[PDB]
């Protein structure tokens, strides 16, 4: 984290929320397709209160049309505990769905306080539904459900799974000049997306690091790739306490990174080089 | 390069090993002995004795990666090993 | 946060700062004040009253410093243009190329939003001796050269490169290599055959200078 | 796999490291030209310690009373009081030590002070004391100018690369940055007069031994 936000707690949580990848499938309990020709009301008393909540809000809007109204209801019931854990509200998920479905899916919202986190959705098909809830093919709704549960990134960075915030100490010069341990809060993630996570506000981009030195090479260059490769080799060798002199691992990484790219020690790397044929 | 030789003035470990080996081989082959042999018998020990006195005629040609070289006489080189 | 919201204006401003720093490091004259433009000042100067900055107004021209031209007497003027179209069609690239050709700019940087079509990409080497560099705004959001791992890269003049090769008795091939597509190579705008001095803070010795040749 | 990959890399007589094609892997072995066998862990004093402690341990002032050099530490300690020339030399020394402190704190962000280095100077000074039976109650005959010039000459004699041009000279000066830092931290005038009450003979012996020892420590061309 940035120097001005590292010492604190909740800002680290905000960074965690900004990075961690989360989709609807992680918070949805079940998805159900229901038959309901009525576009303004329902035969289901359970959703009647939710419809009435938005009946005075959505159905009261100007330019009412049934082009977005269908007899099929794609009713998703979310998990209150999961949404609370991810700090997600019906708002965020709703406008993400809208972003993915700007005008191809009419979406109704349930009040956050309601015990039934419901996303009442209807198919959209202009020129056929304009003034009727024609029976749209259910497979269309099933494809829509697939897109929602797979292709909707509610919040976070793609390929970044659970982000584990933790504290450990770093030595920084005290104003008296002595090196003192200043507790710091960082995040350790899964999957690498440096190219995006670097740009996220609130993170110190000059200190970000990853164990996948290939991505370090791709984003920061061959010199940063070489340094990261040396760091990885040092970690591997010192995991057991025993250490080797800096020169040996430095020479190894230098050899691996002389050609402006990461060369392996396989038959695809150093072996496919310009050296002698008998060698 | 007859001067401005940029190589180390100290005889290296491998240079010492090969100089002693060459002189031992030559003495074993009944080559002339340049020092006052003090009853010594082992060719390697004689070679060490006459290296201590800088009485080995041989020189050392030091090749550089570009192919050039420098001619250093064992009399010039400093045996700090 | 909508596009007009700070979520995008901040990224645009950071990319602007990165571009200014990159051009400054190349040897061109840029006042330190321009590099440290505050976000509010950037919005006042560029962001519209509607929250939609006029990217055409961020276009930028830089000229070599006295020392840079003294050391690199071949250096010319630089032109930097932030395109408006999300997708860079061949027409926009053609217009930019014509502008560079008619202004007689030695070098020009083209910062784009999302992508450049291959047809447009084919126009990059179409105006020698002038060269055209293309950058993605996403890439420029963070100045990678400020990373802790990344060391300091310094470009050598042809005379410096010749002296280096003479003193180490090297050939162009016997130096360590750096690819053209290397992020730092793109940042410095290296051409093929330009050797780069790299100064690292070695663990065994205080500092250690190595070199790489663009390939 | 590893042995085959690095099989043909050798240190050449120009002190660079190259493979069988002559390509340069690194322009000096290990980035300092010393072989691992002769390195051993040593402490870098300047990195740690508070500013006040650093100044007390290193700063020496002949003019003011804040950090006066006790006259009992030199056979001419009383005379040196004043002497703006000696004060200028000592101020230059302290500025160099401050620069070394900042540079090392840049190099080692975490402040670690124990790092392998070729010549073990602690043992050299212990040997000097034991050999010369140096008395800690007798004001040493050293002089500030002698100490400073001797240390500077030694630094000048820290030869790894012996080229005559400017590229090789820059490389050689870089290659001895950290060892020079260790020397300056360890052979400060204040330390050489208070902590190690050496005489002129012992100081010359220490400098000569350091010279010889790291000269023996440099890597041998031909090393595989």
């Amino acid at each position: 984290l940035e120097p001005g936000h590292a010492a604190d707690q909740e800002q680290a949580k905000l960074i965690r929320s900004a990075i961690e990848h989360t989709t609807l499938k992680s918070v949805t309990i079940a998805s159900e397709i229901y038959y309901d020709p009525d576009p303004r009301s329902t035969v289901i008393p359970e959703d009647e209160e939710i419809i009435q909540l938005h009946f005075s809000l959505l159905d009261e809007e100007a330019e009412q049309s049934f082009d977005q109204q269908s007899p099929w209801l794609l009713r998703l019931e979310l998990d209150r505990a999961a949404m609370n854990d991810k700090d997600l509200t019906m708002g965020q998920v709703g406008e993400r769905i809208k972003q993915t479905f700007k005008n191809d899916l009419f979406v109704i919202w349930s009040e956050d306080n309601d015990e039934k986190l419901i996303i009442r959705c209807r198919v959209v098909r202009p020129k056929s539904l304009d003034a009727e809830t024609e029976a749209e093919e259910d497979h269309m709704l099933k494809k829509i459900e697939n897109t929602m549960l797979e292709n909707i990134t509610l919040r976070g960075v793609e390929n970044i799974e659970r982000v584990v915030m933790m504290k450990y100490d770093r030595k920084v010069p005290s104003p008296t000049g002595e090196y003192v341990k200043e507790p710091e809060w960082v995040l350790e993630t899964d999957g690498v997306n440096l190219s995006e996570v670097m740009t996220v506000p609130g993170i110190d981009p000059t200190r970000i690091y990853t164990n996948s030195f290939i991505d370090i090479m791709e984003v920061l260059g061959i010199e940063a790739g070489r340094a990261a490769l040396y760091k990885e080799v040092y970690n591997v060798i010192a995991s057991d306490g025993s250490y080797v002199n800096y020169r040996h691992m430095a020479l190894l990484v230098d050899v691996m990174t002389t050609q402006g790219g990461l060369t392996s020690v396989t038959r695809h790397g150093f072996n496919r080089s310009n050296t002698g044929a008998l060698m | 390069p007859k001067d401005q030789r940029a190589t180390t003035p100290y005889m290296t470990k491998y240079e010492r090993a090969r100089i002693l080996g060459t002189r031992a081989l030559q003495i074993s082959m009944n080559a002339p002995v340049f020092v006052d042999l003090e009853g010594e018998t082992d060719p390697l020990r004689i070679a060490m004795k006459e290296l201590a006195e800088k009485k080995i005629p041989l020189v050392i040609r030091r090749y550089l990666p570009d192919g050039s070289f420098e001619d250093w006489s064992v009399e010039e080189l400093i045996v700090d090993l | 946060m909508d596009q007009e919201n700070e979520r995008n204006i901040s990224r645009l401003w950071r990319a602007f700062r990165t571009v200014k720093e990159m051009v400054k490091d190349r040897g061109y004259f840029i006042t330190q004040e321009e590099v440290e433009l505050p976000l509010e000042d950037f919005k006042a100067k560029y962001c519209d009253s509607m929250g939609r900055p006029q990217r055409k107004m961020m276009s930028f021209q830089a000229n070599p410093t006295e020392e840079s031209i003294s050391k690199f007497p071949d250096m010319g003027s630089l032109w930097v243009e932030f395109c408006d179209e999300p997708s860079v069609g061949v027409k926009t690239m053609k217009t930019f190329v014509i502008h560079i050709q008619e202004k007689n700019f030695q070098t020009g940087i083209f910062v784009y939003q999302n992508n450049i079509t291959p047809s447009a990409m084919k126009l990059v080497p179409s105006i020698p001796p002038a060269t055209i560099e293309t950058f993605n705004e996403a890439a420029l959001v963070v100045n990678i050269t400020h990373h802790e791992l990344v060391p300091k890269h310094i470009r050598l003049s042809s005379d410096e490169k010749r002296e280096l090769l003479k003193r180490y008795r090297l050939k162009e091939s016997q130096l360590p290599r750096i690819q053209r597509a290397d992020p730092v190579a793109l940042y410095l705008g290296l051409k093929r055959g330009e050797v780069v001095k790299i100064i690292r803070k070695s663990e065994t010795s205080g500092r250690y200078a190595s070199y790489r040749i663009c390939m | 796999r590893l042995v085959k990959a690095l099989e043909d890399i050798m240190v050449h007589y120009d002190n660079t490291t190259r493979n069988s094609l002559g390509n340069v892997i690194q322009f000096i072995y290990g980035e300092d030209g010393m072989d691992a066998a002769h390195i051993e862990k040593q402490s870098l004093d300047t990195i740690g310690g508070s500013d006040a402690a650093f100044e007390k341990r290193y700063r020496v002032d002949l003019l003011n009373t804040d950090h006066t050099l006790d006259p009992s530490l030199l056979e001419s300690g009383s005379e040196i009081l004043g002497d703006l020339k000696l004060q200028v030399l000592l101020d230059e020394e302290y500025k160099q030590l401050v620069k070394d402190r900042k540079f090392l704190r840049e190099v080692f962000v975490d402040g670690e002070a124990n790092w392998p280095l070729p010549v073990n100077i602690r043992r050299i000074i212990q040997n000097a004391q034991q050999t010369f039976h140096i008395d800690h109650t007798k004001p040493s005959d050293l002089t500030i100018k002698d100490i400073v010039l001797g240390v500077k000459d030694l630094q000048e004699n820290l030869l790894v690369l012996r080229g005559k041009n400017e590229i090789i000279q820059n490389a050689q000066r870089d290659a001895v940055t950290l060892f020079c830092c260790l020397l300056r931290s360890r052979l400060a005038t204040r330390r050489v007069l208070q902590e190690y009450r050496l005489t002129k003979q012992a100081f010359d012996w220490v400098l000569s031994n350091i010279e010889a020892q790291f000269l023996r420590s440099v890597v041998h061309p031909g090393e595989m």
